[PDB]
DNA sequence: AAAAAAAAAAAAAAAA
């Protein structure tokens, strides 16, 4: 069953806000994967990412800024996304995360430019609780609250 | 103006610098003789700064 | 007086 | 060789009962203890610092990041952290105008210059208070800094500029705070540089405020000061006993009066009923003649030791189990002569002396890293080393730039476990609500005693003023 | 069939009275739509708006203020309304609101 | 204690104390920041605290 | 500079006209890019045509048909198209072409 | 008027 959520993005760019946003959707009982989450690296991870990605997620949030906006290994993870998208058949799945105000929304990439994007340029909380009514309007699988599990 | 392999006396600009102590005697924990550490800069490395 | 400051002992570390 | 021992790191509480080491990392997460719907703030200043007040408070809206995030976690905007709204739509503006400053700027006596330009801001301040609609939580004063400059002790006007009281201190900051005691209305004080200093500049052309690394921690450190002023618990101790009463005293002198008659100021902190912690001050201020005696008479020590005892009755009930008087100063044996007689039985007295006087610094052999904080190199059962400023792995630096020193803390009378003193006192050294750092030198109880007593010995006028630290620091 | 009440309007400047107006009709029982409010996050958004237009719309309210005129992205949800104006028979579909003095 | 008073000025002075004296510790001596302070105030006393 | 043309259309459905339309244009001396022109094709090409409608193109011919009218990489180009013709200051960029009754 | 052994008031610099 599909109960886990992906944060793609710039790792060595992007990280405060990844972190941050994940720490607080675990804490709140959202399932989430992200490889800065993960210690240790090797080998396997990249055909993991894939696994995951087509097994697992049930909703793709990707980190767009002007770092992720043209990365690679967001690119890929982007494809593999929207390949996902299109074989569940649910056009809710790609969230874009807007976090830079110097990207404005017509230099996006094309893969995302067609997408609705929560805004987290002005207040992160505001961009946070604009996912959250997403999630429980779409009816993302959650757990009970905990933020022992973010500590 | 080193001793051992270590500058004690350098250069900073137009002043010279120098590492400079201060001693005190005290015999509560045992009886030792406390070091403390100072930096004191001269114009011509003999007539410190007033 | 002695000529090595005087020595302690802590039982813990770190690195940089 | 003598051994080392090293003191746990003390956890404060958050949210939900979550344990964290750090300050900032466990309110970026966590947020803070309750719920503080809005801060109403009103905003003094010139219409020119209003602009800047205004940018400031924007930007901090917004998330602001260090050079380094490991030694400084960055800053995830306001409302994100804190769960409370804080906007600069709906700032209450008390306009202070640039003539009616100058007026009382370009003034010889440095005493009356300084008491003209507090009582110009004052006195607006009350207005606003006693006869506007508009509730205000908390007052931005924003200072421009030629008054920095020209309103504290041993500033020279100079000459080309002097264009033309006694009872009260010259620092704008102590007297000003001093003057609203009566009224109860928690400000904070911006110089106009500390706020968007980008556009003060100096000769060469590089600010001379320059936060460009460390804005994020600037951002950190006015927000939790804003917060706490405003009402709210930005985080609690978890490891403090049940009935211990601390309090801290430190003297300060009276230059106002003959004989600098060393004012006296404490500071509390006890538990309370469930597991709330109660940091107030204890503030009955106690004058104490003679020129430096710092000794008090047996009559201000009973009183004082009374109003400490009947300000934890009357929180939880009964008596507390376990006091431990910290000071900067070893007292008499008059004092605990004073203080026993008003003891009750139950009751352990504990005088604890603390000293950053003896210039003990233990150099590493290897490495450009300082000493771990925590190392405690407890000489006997009474006394002991304590090292509260050094290096911890958390922050990846240490809290000092040179090699720090340590706090000499002794047990002067009373028994006292000195591994429970060094346990105690460090957890004492994370509540500090004025700055949003990691960990403070010394414990809260002797600095915030020492703001308090700073700003009661500004004004000679002061009666029965309020213990709460929000009108304090 | 069609149940929906499309409230176009400029979306950064006119938000206070589109968000009043869409919740005074939903507290009557008019099913409304808006992108301030009913628009999904991660959704194609001309898509979903083109789907709602031609679909579910049962009217349309233009919320026509200075901002609204040459706004290019009501502009074009107003040519679908035209178009589905057209399609349905319905002179009285599109009820311009006039906002601004 | 101070309602069983026969003496109404005296009563209603110092219920009247008892009551601000709590709140004035409360705004003075306390952390927490209170916009708007509500007095609930018994039956009793309308019936005993008035000419 | 912009001088090659881009033409958006349906890759299964209609490649007659696009490519009847392109070996005409090619042959008037109006530089074309097309998907059908390209002879094999990799990983590259998702980014390839992004970075062309960017930069390069002057003019984005829209192929209309009931097949192109709804087609996800169409509308994506689409899209691109829209902003591209926004930052560009230019209305007359997209040029749609209706080819089926 | 020295001393040691203990005191706070004040100003400057630098990261925090
Ligand atoms: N998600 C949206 O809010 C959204 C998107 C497209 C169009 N519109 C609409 O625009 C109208 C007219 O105003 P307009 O011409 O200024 O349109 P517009 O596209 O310029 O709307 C402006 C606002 O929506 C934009 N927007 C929000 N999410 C976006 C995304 N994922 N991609 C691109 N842009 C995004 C901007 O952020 C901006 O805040 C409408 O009546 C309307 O429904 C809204």
């Amino acid at each position: 069953m599909r109960n886990k959520i992906f944060i793609s993005h710039a790792t060595p760019d992007d990280n405060d806000f990844t972190r941050w946003l994940a720490l607080k959707l675990i804490g709140l009982g959202y399932e989430v994967w992200c490889d800065i989450l993960f210690l240790d690296k090797g080998v396997d991870f990249w055909s993991n990412i894939e696994k995951v990605i087509r097994e697992d997620t049930c909703k793709f949030l990707l980190v767009s800024s002007s770092y992720s906006n043209q990365r690679e290994g967001v690119l890929k993870e982007l494809a593999v996304a929207a390949k996902v998208k299109k074989q569940l058949k649910d056009d809710k799945f790609i969230i874009p995360l807007a976090i830079d105000e110097q990207l404005s929304y017509d230099d996006i990439n094309i893969d995302i430019v067609r997408l609705n994007a929560i805004d987290f340029k002005m207040s992160w909380a505001r961009g946070l609780k604009d996912i959250l009514e997403a999630f429980e309007k779409q009816k993302v699988p959650k757990e009970v609250a905990d933020a022992s599990k973010s500590n | 103006d080193k001793f051992e392999k270590t500058m004690l006396v350098g250069k900073q600009k137009d002043k010279n610098w120098h590492f400079a102590i201060s001693g005190a005697s005290k015999l509560y924990p045992f009886p030792v003789l406390m070091i403390s550490s100072h930096i004191f800069f001269t114009a011509d490395g003999k007539k410190l700064i007033d | 007086v002695s000529n090595e400051p005087v020595k302690f002992k802590g039982n813990v570390s770190y690195n940089i | 060789m003598k051994e080392l021992i090293y003191i746990e790191e003390p956890k404060i509480l958050f949210a939900h009962g979550q344990k964290c080491t750090d300050a900032r990392d466990g309110l970026a997460l966590f947020g803070p203890l309750n719920n503080l719907y809005g801060i109403k703030s009103g905003v003094i200043g010139t219409k020119q610092g209003l602009k800047i007040f205004r940018d400031y408070l924007d930007h901090i809206q917004k998330p602001i990041y260090n050079s380094n995030s490991i030694t400084r976690p960055m800053f995830p905007g306001f409302e994100a952290v804190f769960d409370c709204k804080w906007e600069s739509t709906g700032i209450t503006f008390k306009e202070v105008t640039n003539e009616d400053i100058g007026k009382f700027l370009y003034n010889s006596s440095t005493h009356k210059r300084t008491y003209d330009l507090v009582s110009l801001f004052i006195d607006k301040i009350i207005s606003a208070n006693k006869n506007e609609d508009e509730n205000v939580d908390v007052w931005f004063v924003i200072v421009p800094d030629e008054i920095y400059k020209y309103c504290r002790p041993n500033s020279v006007l100079p000459k080309e500029m002097v264009q033309t009281t006694y009872n009260y201190d010259a620092q704008f900051h102590d007297q000003f705070k001093a003057r609203l005691l009566k009224h109860t209305i928690p400000t904070q004080i911006f110089r106009e540089s500390t706020l968007a200093w980008r556009d003060f500049k100096n000769a060469f052309g590089l600010p001379i405020r320059d936060f460009s690394k460390i804005e994020g921690h600037l951002a950190w450190t006015i927000s939790t000061a804003a917060f706490y002023k405003a009402g709210g618990k930005p985080w609690k101790l978890s490891d403090v006993r049940n009935g211990v009463c601390y309090l801290g005293l430190v003297y300060k002198k009276v230059e106002k009066s003959k004989n600098p008659r060393n004012a006296c100021c404490a500071a509390q902190m006890f538990l309370d009923n469930g597991d709330g912690t109660v940091f107030k001050g204890e503030v009955g201020p106690w004058y104490n003649p003679k020129n430096g005696q710092y000794h008090l008479e047996p009559k201000e020590a009973k009183a004082l030791l009374s109003q400490s005892l009947q300000s934890y009755k009357e929180q939880i009930g009964e008596y507390p189990k376990e006091v431990f008087i910290h000071a900067k100063t070893r007292f008499n044996h008059q004092e605990w002569d004073a203080f026993l007689e008003v003891t009750p039985k139950e009751t352990n007295l504990v005088g604890v002396t603390i000293s950053k006087t003896k210039p003990l610094k233990l150099y590493k052999t290897e490495g450009d890293y300082t000493i771990l904080r925590g190392n405690a190199y407890v000489v006997n059962e009474r006394s002991a080393f304590l090292w509260t400023v050094g290096y911890v792995p958390k922050i990846q630096t240490a809290l000092s730039m040179e090699v720090p020193n340590p706090l000499f803390i002794e047990i002067n009378k009373g028994e006292a476990d000195i591994k429970q003193v060094l346990k105690d006192i460090l957890s004492l050294t994370k509540l500090n609500y004025n700055a949003c750092i990691f960990a403070d030198g010394e414990p809260v109880t002797l600095r915030f005693a020492d703001k308090i007593g700073e700003i009661l010995t500004a004004s000679t006028d002061i009666k029965t003023p309020p213990l709460a630290f929000k009108y304090y620091i």
